[PDB]
């Protein structure tokens, strides 16, 4: 499959570059590896291929000044984009296109893509905060628990219950991102109240960082 | 450069019904159409190449149409998990020849209309730990509901205009309805000042309301 690599947290005005790699085959074949590009809450927005026989490129015309696509290897694709501004931050897709006889028009292989944030911020781990109801009311049998996972940059963070084995009833909702720029996201969990004693995991691996918060009611 | 004009931006049919979504190259380009699915959080999904295939394991209720200008899909028997925004691409370019897949459409938001559910609603005050750090943030849940709601902060009986941020789950693939949380942010000032905090949820002429009193909790 594809994993692209290279992204995270950079600094507005500086150039990065991301690779696309190839798992289980390699550019040897014929194939395009196009570059698409998502900002969060937008719309797909193609940027180029390259044809992996001839290195033959192909950009769309808005990209052509700040954007490079390259095969440096038989199963690295590389993306050089430069001059990044707030206007960039995105998900960047790899895409394979592969023949289906007359024409590559097959993109049925993406990658899950590689998140760009360019802030001028400095990376910040969250603060987890147990969510309960409130401790003067009156308990029931069932009861709904969470953890409120506050200002971290960049995205992404990724909630757990259990180390991963309480799946049923969890909503964990999309980040939110205040004026200052922090995400922020809550997770919630309806469980058998006076039963199980939940725990949230919350992983920011842009800080390396994972925190486990035991919440209970009252 | 092949652009691609989609209509229409958003749509939304009941449970069932029959959407049908529009594309326009701005050239001809044949048959040289793929369409796309793609859900939040999640990488696109290709549904049709070559204007009219269906790509392998994708329901038979999507079909496309199309050769030249003008290109349709079409879901019929909408379901909940066809809750999702589809996207056109152009696979060929005549300028450059190449066979590619190129540009990409505006989108087409779908909202699948399923049966009317209203929300139950759940308000979190803010942790012991939280005042300390100059500000609280107070969670309000409005959990499995259909169609949106609206929801309202109140302090003391005073609306709250500022401080709120508001994330929408995705439809349920399976019943079609959202989870809405709410989120109050005041510095611990102003918490302090404060006894009563409301959240209303409304869902047309209905609303359920949840509150706490500071001192409480």
């Amino acid at each position: 499959q594809l994993v692209e690599s290279g992204g995270g947290l950079v600094k507005p005005g500086t150039s990065l570059s991301l690779t696309c790699k190839a798992s289980g085959f390699d550019f040897s074949d014929n194939y395009y590896i196009c570059w698409v590009r998502q900002a969060p809450g937008k719309g797909l927005e193609w940027i180029g291929c390259i044809f992996t026989q001839n290195v033959r490129t192909y950009y769309a015309n808005w990209a052509k000044g700040r954007f490079t696509i390259s095969k440096t290897s038989s199963t690295t694709v590389t993306l050089q984009m430069t001059s990044l501004t707030v206007a960039d931050t995105a998900t960047y897709f790899c895409a394979r296109f592969s023949d289906t006889g007359p024409d590559y028009g097959l993109g049925n292989l993406w990658g899950p893509g590689s998140l760009v944030t360019v802030s001028s911020g400095q990376p910040k781990a969250p603060s987890v905060f147990p969510l309960a109801p409130c401790c003067g009311d009156t308990p029931s049998s069932t009861v709904t628990l969470g953890c409120l996972v506050k200002g971290y940059l960049p995205e992404p963070v990724t909630v757990t219950w259990n180390s991963g084995t309480l799946t049923n009833g969890v909503r964990t909702f999309p980040s939110v991102r205040q004026s200052s720029g922090l995400y922020s996201l809550s997770s919630v969990v309806s469980v058998t109240s006076s039963s199980q004693p939940v725990t949230c995991n919350v992983a920011h691996p842009a800080t390396n960082t994972k925190v486990d918060k035991t919440v209970a009611p009252s | 450069d092949i652009v691609m004009t989609q209509t229409p931006a958003s749509v939304e049919a009941a449970v069932g019904g029959t959407v049908t979504i529009k594309c326009q190259a701005s050239q001809r380009i044949g048959s040289h159409v793929s369409w796309y699915q793609q859900k939040p959080g999640q990488r696109p999904k290709l549904l049709i190449y070559g204007a009219s295939n269906l790509e392998s394991g994708v329901p038979s209720r999507f079909s496309g149409s199309g050769s030249g200008t003008q290109f349709t899909l079409t879901i019929s028997d909408l379901e909940c998990a066809d809750a999702a925004t589809y996207y056109c691409q152009a696979t060929y370019d005549p300028y450059t020849g190449g066979s590619y897949g190129a540009g990409f459409g505006g989108g087409t938001a779908v909202v699948v209309k399923g049966d009317p559910v209203a929300p139950s609603v759940l308000i979190f005050p803010p942790a012991a730990d939280q005042v300390a750090t100059g500000t609280v943030t107070i969670v309000c849940v409005a959990n499995k509901y259909f169609p949106d709601v609206t929801v309202t902060w109140e302090v003391d009986g005073t609306t709250q205009t500022t401080g709120i941020e508001n994330s929408k789950t995705p439809q349920n693939s399976a019943d079609c309805t959202y989870n809405l949380s709410s989120t109050l942010t005041l510095t611990s000032t102003q918490y302090n000042s404060h006894k009563e905090y409301t959240c209303k949820v409304t869902q047309g002429t209905t609303s359920v309301v949840q509150s706490f009193n500071r001192g409480d909790c």
